[PDB]
């Protein structure tokens, strides 16, 4: 996170870390949706072009974490993976299109002040709140700048326009993916940036009080770059995918 | 790296 | 199911710090 704050105790209780065994590191950003379930950016498992192809056996999951180093012995929670699933149509060749994965724990983990899933949107929640102009939230451990943190790091930024988005790279940007940043008028500024992928993209809805997961932090070109934006994976769209791994595992 | 051991 | 409520804010009716951005953009 770039030009983001230190989070607050408690701020994203469905915040995950994805690391690794050996050597020791982190991955990347993911998020809890139930007491067996994560989700994460597909890229961040399976990027063949750096080589990148994880399996269960390599990583582990970090539950209930504010300190990216430390081992928070009463309150982090670590699990092994039983199972990883990408999207049958996860587009690494190309442009990252549908950049999602989900992850079965091997056992359920018990929820704590700290632990806590995220929901996930209807089609009237996506519709009221996927809106250019409206901010939503971004989280992770990630570099600093395009330089590491020592907390989680959070940073509010509002979803931009389509045609804004796609006129700011000459990547072919799809319906499954979102923009989101500060434009160079707006004197803000902030951006996700490499070590935040698989990060959630959250929303409070003003109907009900609860937290929504928007996005998945995908990709971006450099990070808080004056006229770029930063890519998320666009949850909603591959609902019906995740709820079809859901129901049939 | 940065990290402290885990048990 | 009880999804999207924070034991530390949501459940103890307290907000964080910045969360009033996001409500006021909307
Ligand atoms: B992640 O793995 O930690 C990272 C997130 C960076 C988000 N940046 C913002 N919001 N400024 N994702 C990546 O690095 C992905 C994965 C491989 C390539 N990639 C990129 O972001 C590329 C652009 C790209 C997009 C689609 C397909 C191929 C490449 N960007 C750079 C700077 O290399």
């Amino acid at each position: 996170i770039v030009e983001g704050s230190d989070a607050e105790i408690g701020m994203s209780p469905w915040q995950v870390m994805l690391f690794r065994k050996s050597p020791q590191e982190l991955l990347c950003g993911a998020s809890l949706i139930s007491d067996r379930w994560v989700l994460t950016a597909a890229h961040c498992l399976l990027y063949p072009p750096w080589d990148k192809n994880f399996t269960e056996n390599d990583l582990l999951v970090r539950i209930g974490k504010h300190s990216r180093t430390r081992y928070e012995r009463n309150i982090e929670k670590i699990s092994m993976l039983e199972k990883i699933y990408i999207h049958p149509r996860y587009n690494w060749r190309e442009n990252l299109d549908r950049d999602i994965a989900l992850m079965k724990l091997k056992k359920p983990v018990a929820f704590s002040d700290y632990i806590h899933p995220v929901c996930l949107p209807d089609r009237e929640t996506a519709a009221s709140l996927l809106q250019a102009g409206y901010k939503g939230r971004v989280t992770g451990w990630g570099n600093l700048k395009e330089g590491q943190p020592s907390v989680l790091q959070v940073v509010n930024l509002p979803i931009v326009e389509r045609p804004v988005c796609k006129d700011s790279t000459r990547i072919r940007i799809t319906d499954n993916m979102f923009c989101a940043g500060y434009k160079p008028d707006e004197g803000k500024r902030g951006d996700a940036c490499e070590g935040d992928s698989g990060g959630p993209f959250v929303m409070k809805s003003p109907f009900n009080n609860r937290w929504y997961q928007m996005g998945i932090v995908s990709w971006g070109e450099g990070c808080d770059r004056d006229g770029k934006y930063g890519f998320y994976t666009h949850v909603f769209r591959l609902k019906k995918w995740i709820q079809k791994v859901i129901d049939q595992f | 790296g940065d990290f402290e051991e885990i048990p | 199911a009880d999804c999207g409520l924070r034991p530390l804010f949501e459940k103890k009716s307290l907000e964080d710090k910045t969360e009033r951005e996001l409500l006021e953009s909307y």
